[PDB]
């Protein structure tokens, strides 16, 4: 329990740099942007999709 | 040595997890019927007056 | 965030008894039978959020 | 003969072969489709899902 | 080298989202159901009605 | 650009719309369900962008 | 008549033997599911259980 | 017996010391990630049943 | 028997390493690319075979 | 006999110790492997005695 | 905060209580046992906190 314990506060605290050090606007961002890029290779692959029904 | 006794070795080591999972479930406190009874009876009830109407 | 979740499970269980009362209406139990169980889990979900509000 | 009913045989071969090849490669782009649904899929769970950065 | 196992990576990334199929399966089945059938209907009495 | 979809899916509306009346003027029966369909799925996106707007 | 004789028994022979390889694959995937299924039971109901620090 | 015993003060001291350093925001939202990371393994297990059910 | 046990243990284990490395979906676009040339090969040894008979 | 039972022990011992480090998923699949392997060796003797019956 | 858990343990032991009822009026007569051992545990929980209380 000892070391379970100091692990779980360990990478709660880790994460809590992250979370800090971090700007989510400046990911959101880079999220909807990354979301538009996979929105794209979806819509090659339903192009491709429909191009083998055809 | 052979294929199918280590294929039945680790057979019975499978079985034995599930039958493990399946007990500590059990120990733990199970809670997957006593609810599913309630939802049947209740759901039931609730046909039988749409039903009607 | 309380307030809009209680909202929307309570539509959410509006759109299921709809779906039941049609499913009766074309013939299929079953359908009926299940989306009032839907409807009930939604209703309970709802109930859940309505005394944490 | 020899000759008329061996090509035969290696002819009926060459078309199972093909159909066997352009199904493979049919079931192999619905694949890759799926895959990048469930890519786009997991970057929606992911900005759309529960806090963090 | 496995189609299979290609199909099984994708089925196993594709379903966190929950996919057991509970909800999407009798949606979609009477929806069209009803959907289709009322725009039938609906066509029908609009071709021998207004006129 | 919210307000632009809704009125771009209202002008679809209608070019289906006159599409179904008019299987519906020939006393036609299997047409019109095609068109009503198109035309309905149209009003639905647009009730939601209604929402939005 | 000697080749006849024991080709024969040959194929018998492999036939009850491809039945049993094809047994072992098909319950092969089936139990590796299981066991993953079990694994994973198991971890999830020690998680949240309350059992432990 | 007497050893046990310090061995059970000395343990009884570090579990002290780690839940006091515990922050219940970073813990509590870290234990929420567990429970996501964990059902996450359970659903992909379930995914290939159903799969080898069809 | 121990050194039975012992080589279907590391057998299974290396080839779970090659498992892990490799990415299925490029060993199975390389795959139907080989297909392809196999089928190719058939191909032009079934016009030789229409020649001869011709 | 009892340089016997110690290597009977110490056998026993490493049997046990690679069989606790098996792992289900890589030896079962493995097994199958090896059944496949060896089938396909005896379905070349079994071609061989096909075409000398031919 | 003891106060706290005195109130909740008697309201999970009344919900402990209603689900032994249902199950006795649906003809199962093994779930009602349960939970009534299940109820009688929480009110000795219950009576224990509110002397401490
Ligand atoms: N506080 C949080 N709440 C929810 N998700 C989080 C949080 N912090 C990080 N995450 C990320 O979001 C994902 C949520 O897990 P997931 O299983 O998708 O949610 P659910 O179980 O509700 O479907 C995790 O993979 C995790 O990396």
């Amino acid at each position: 329990a000892l070391f379970d314990r100091l692990g779980r506060v360990v990478r709660a605290n880790l994460n809590d740099l992250v979370s800090k050090a971090e700007d989510p606007e400046k990911v959101l961002e880079q999220a909807v942007i990354d979301m538009q890029e996979d929105l794209v290779q979806l819509r090659q692959a339903v192009a491709r999709t429909i191009a083998e029904e055809k | 040595s052979s294929a199918t006794s280590a294929f039945e070795r680790m057979e019975n080591k499978v079985l034995d997890m599930e039958a493990t999972s399946q007990a500590a479930g059990e120990l733990a406190g199970f809670g997957i019927e006593n609810q599913f009874a309630q939802l049947e009876a209740s759901s039931g009830v609730e046909d039988e007056l749409a039903a009607l109407k | 965030r309380t307030e809009q979740r209680l909202n929307q499970d309570t539509q959410e269980a509006k759109k299921w008894e709809d779906r039941a009362k049609l499913a009766l209406t074309n013939g299929e139990e079953n359908l009926a039978r299940e989306a009032l169980a839907r409807k009930k889990s939604l209703t309970d979900t709802a109930a859940a959020y309505q005394t944490q509000l | 003969a020899q000759q008329r009913t061996m090509s035969e045989n290696l002819r009926r071969n060459l078309a199972a072969l093909e159909a066997k090849i352009s199904e493979a490669k049919t079931k192999k782009n619905m694949l890759q489709a799926r895959a990048k649904a469930a890519k786009a899929n997991a970057e929606l769970q992911q900005t759309l899902g529960g806090l963090g950065t």
